């Protein structure tokens, strides 16, 4: 009979994949804008002796639109083992809305299924996708992935659109500063017994509810442990025109009055916003 | 989880007998044979 | 207006009148017994005490039934002559009277209670059950 | 109604195993 003040939760949190998307905001919940497809061939260099001119094939235009989308909770109660006095309940289940809410929405804006949610780029498979090359080991070509494999995919990207950051789990970047040269030595970055250069240089932001290959280290591979087939690696992009997220109203919170009958005190809450893909070309993903 | 509310209290339903003994002869010895 | 009073102290059959159950207690740091009748009694019973021990072969299922030795409190009159633990339940205690008790010295992971021989024909008609304090994980 | 909740008691929580790079042969 000596209660504690201590509190030890133990639950874990995302990255935070929305500061790289295109920020926009709007009070109605439809919204449109312009498109310019491809500015297309225009003339030709006219050959000599000829006052004359030509025609050919000019370039489409898309006036575009989307939505927003709404994410609401009822949650009653019935206060008695309740209002009396443990804990304030009630903002627990709120923290706890909240947490979802923003959870949710992390994993929406990314695998998003089209009705009546953003449209996950993911999902979309219209950012170009770039396997990886198999690895013939004793007889057998086991899919794997090495080093400069990733430097090649990072290198490729097409300068000339601009900076493209990287997105990937702590797992993979983990694989990736234990590689191992043929000399035994740690084939990257080398001598420290860790590997720590800062992402932010690096152009890499970590998360850790990405798709994660290397699902708790133990998918690795020689010839069980395999890093198996097509499993998302990582990805690039210009997120700042790759995506969008539409932002229409914060989480609201209020008494329902009616239905109450003065025990089960029913509350309501919801919010509302929205997200979208720009060109699904600033930005390719890593698989196998 | 709550803490239900100790209040003051005595509950007891003890009985005991009546007292024979000023009826009997009084007798204060200090040894311990008389 | 009866809490969830199985989400703390959880019981768990430990004798349905013909079989014994060992029960695992490592979570819990308290836990008691609580004796029924389901008839008449004919003369007392006895009953004897065991433990387990993780298995070498699973860390997660009881061992052999190993006796509990009875530790002595202060003003103790008698000690059963192995000096192990042990319980009785006297004779006439009618079917509608829970009987309580508790050894103040655990040991190993899993409890078990056993009718002691020879007092085993009335054990059918004993329930023995356990409930608990603890958590700790 | 009577929403009948659980908890563990115990558990057998075995080793995960831990598999890192293996050296590249080299591609071809």
């Amino acid at each position: 009979p000596q209660v504690l003040a201590l509190e030890v939760d133990c639950n874990i949190e995302c990255a935070s994949l929305l500061d790289l998307y295109g920020q926009i905001e709007v009070s109605r919940s439809t919204f449109t804008y312009m498109k310019i497809a491809d500015y297309g061939q225009l003339g030709e260099y006219t050959c000599d002796a000829k006052c004359d001119a030509e025609f050919g094939e000019p370039g489409n235009i898309r006036h575009l639109e989307g939505k927003t989308y709404d994410y609401r909770g009822v949650f009653c109660f019935n206060r008695k083992n309740l209002q009396e006095a443990n804990y304030d309940f009630l903002s627990f289940m709120i923290g706890a809305a909240q947490r979802s809410h923003r959870i949710n929405r992390n994993q929406a804006l990314m695998i998003g299924k089209g009705v009546n949610e953003p449209k996950g780029w993911l999902t979309e498979n219209c950012f170009p996708v770039f396997q990886t090359l198999p690895v013939d080991v004793n007889g057998t070509s086991t899919p794997a992935f090495l080093a400069q494999d990733w430097r090649r995919f990072v290198t490729s990207f097409p300068a000339e659109y601009g900076e493209a950051r990287s997105v990937m789990h702590q797992n993979v970047f983990g694989y990736l500063a234990a590689m191992v040269d043929a000399n035994g030595r740690f084939l990257f970055g080398d001598g420290d017994l860790t590997f720590t250069p800062d992402l932010v240089r690096e152009r890499i932001r970590i998360s850790n509810c990405l798709p994660d290959p290397t699902e708790g280290n133990t998918k690795g591979g020689t010839g069980q442990d395999a890093f198996a087939a097509g499993s998302f690696v990582a990805a690039q992009a210009a997120w700042k025109t790759a995506f969008y997220a539409v932002e229409k109203r914060p989480m609201f919170f209020e008494q329902y009055e009616g239905g109450s009958s003065a025990w089960c005190v029913k509350y309501q809450f919801g919010a509302e916003d929205g997200g979208f893909v720009g060109c699904c070309e600033h930005g390719r993903i890593l698989q196998i | 989880f709550f803490t239900p509310q100790v209040l003051a209290l005595e509950v007891d339903c003890n009985i005991e007998c009546a007292s024979l003994l000023d009826l009997y002869g009084q007798i204060e010895v200090s040894r311990s044979t008389f | 207006m009866n809490f969830n009073v199985g989400v703390d102290f959880p019981s768990f059959i430990a004798w349905d009148g013909e079989e014994s159950f060992p029960v695992k207690v490592d979570g819990f740091n308290q836990f008691g017994f609580t004796f029924k009748t389901i008839a008449a009694l004919t003369a007392a019973t006895t009953f004897n005490i065991f433990y387990h021990e993780p298995s070498d072969a699973d860390p997660c299922v009881p061992g052999p039934a190993i006796r509990v030795p009875e530790v002595p409190f202060c003003d103790t009159v008698l000690l059963s002559e192995d000096g192990l633990a042990a319980v009785t339940l006297p004779e006439t205690v009618t079917p509608d009277s829970f009987c309580a008790g508790t050894v103040p010295c655990m040991n190993g992971q899993w409890i078990s209670i056993a009718p002691a021989t020879g007092s085993e024909t009335n054990a059918a008609n004993v329930q023995i059950t356990v409930t608990m304090k603890g958590a700790t994980r | 109604m009577v929403k009948l909740n659980c908890r563990p008691l115990c558990q057998a929580p075995t080793a995960s195993r831990l598999v890192s790079p293996p050296c590249f042969i080299c591609r071809g």
